[PDB]
């Protein structure tokens, strides 16, 4: 129901799980709002498409659920939806400052310039993307401005 | 009618799958990530 | 990289540290070579692998 | 009738474990045997953890 | 050659048949050979045509 | 990437092993991971840092 | 007249400190007091290695 266990099928080293563990607190989308799910759907790498269409990952992104990440203990992730009015916390990497009094949305993320590509998570081939969480005024001017183009 | 009552109980340590098995309780599996044995041989 | 659950979590050695600055004035001014500044109760110490 | 192992096997890490297990995360087991048989010089333990 | 050597005598446990009072002792050699380089000769690669 | 220097170098317990197949074999089809192979002696083990 | 000290003080390495130079590749200066002090729950060494 709420609380949502996610697993791996390959293991963690002690870096992995390291860069796990400042991962608390951080919303990853979930497209199933299922129990017993897989990391493989976790996040946007199974959705993610160069030369596809942004507008198709944020047409899917605002379609997809969210979850909150917290306490990872080894093959374990306990992702945790959020209920609906409850005071939570958040902790985001996109390289975008805040504000005590506005809002927020969540969009997928563009490339900010330095090009680090590594959102400190990699399985193999697969890795994990985290959207861009926006205050509100630069994710209204970034959709008008996809409108106009 | 009765209540079902005659429920019964079953071990681990009293069944035989425990000869393929070495038991061990160790109370901070939370706190590990991997268990490793690491074995070296020279080969004649 | 520097595992600063190990500084959390071991016992220390009682220092009067002084020095002349203001401490985040230090800080962000980068006297030093890595920093490690939490300004909740981070429980980032608090799991051990 | 065979002879069982009547319980589990109660095993616990020392001390000098938890130190190593803070500090570079990582679990060393029957550690005081290791530092006893590499001072001593003999390279074969009787037993395993 | 008899009277050269083979003093002392030492008992050793193996396994042996009876066979028309021929008694003639069984023997195997993995152990010879168990993680070793050489295959061993008694495996024979045999050719009919 | 295991620390094999600290294979090589900690006593280490005696077994009388028993792998099914040939164990170079099972070096060469990779029965298991991360398996150092080196013939000869590396003489790497020697310097600790 | 000052009172300097007569030579330098030596440092030594504890036989705790071998298998963590072996195993993890480091050291933890005065092993020993840190595990000491962290049995019995003391936050503060009352002096440095």
């Amino acid at each position: 129901e709420a609380n949502i266990f996610c697993t791996f099928d390959h293991k963690l080293s002690i870096a992995d799980v390291g860069k796990l563990t400042k991962l608390v607190a951080a919303v990853v989308p979930i497209p199933q709002r299922l129990h017993l799910i897989k990391h493989y759907q976790l996040g946007l790498h199974q959705f993610v498409d160069h030369t596809r269409g942004y507008v198709r990952l944020r047409g899917l992104l605002r379609n997809m659920t969210l979850t909150l990440m917290r306490r990872v203990e080894g093959n374990q992730i306990l992702l945790h939806v959020p209920t609906h009015g409850l005071l939570y916390t958040v902790l985001n990497t996109g390289p975008v400052t805040w504000e005590k009094g506005d809002a927020l949305c969540v969009l997928p993320p563009l490339f900010h310039g330095p090009l680090a590509r590594e959102n400190l998570l990699t399985l193999g081939q697969w890795e994990l993307v985290l959207p861009w969480i926006v205050p509100m005024p630069l994710a209204l001017e970034i959709n008008q401005r996809l409108l106009i183009m | 009618g009765t209540f079902c009552n005659r429920l019964e109980w079953v071990y681990f340590l009293t069944s035989g799958l425990a000869a393929a098995a070495h038991a061990i309780k160790f109370h901070d599996l939370n706190k590990l990530t991997t268990g490793k044995m690491l074995f070296h041989v020279q080969v004649p | 990289m520097e595992n600063w659950s190990a500084l959390e979590l071991l016992p220390k050695v009682g220092i009067p540290t002084d020095f002349l600055t203001h401490v985040k004035t230090s800080a962000g001014e980068e006297m030093f070579e890595a920093l490690r500044i939490y300004y909740g109760d981070d429980p980032e110490r608090y799991n051990i692998h | 009738t065979v002879s069982a192992p009547a319980t589990y096997g109660n095993f616990v890490l020392s001390p000098e474990n938890a130190v190593t297990a803070i500090s570079y995360h990582s679990i060393l087991a029957d550690f005081n045997s290791y530092k006893a048989h590499l001072t001593s010089g003999q390279p074969h333990l009787p037993n395993d953890s | 050659l008899s009277q050269a050597g083979a003093h002392s005598l030492t008992p050793l446990s193996m396994d042996v048949i009876r066979l028309g009072e021929k008694t003639v002792i069984m023997e195997n050699l993995r152990r010879v050979y168990k993680n070793t380089d050489t295959k061993d000769p008694l495996e024979r690669n045999v050719d009919l045509t």
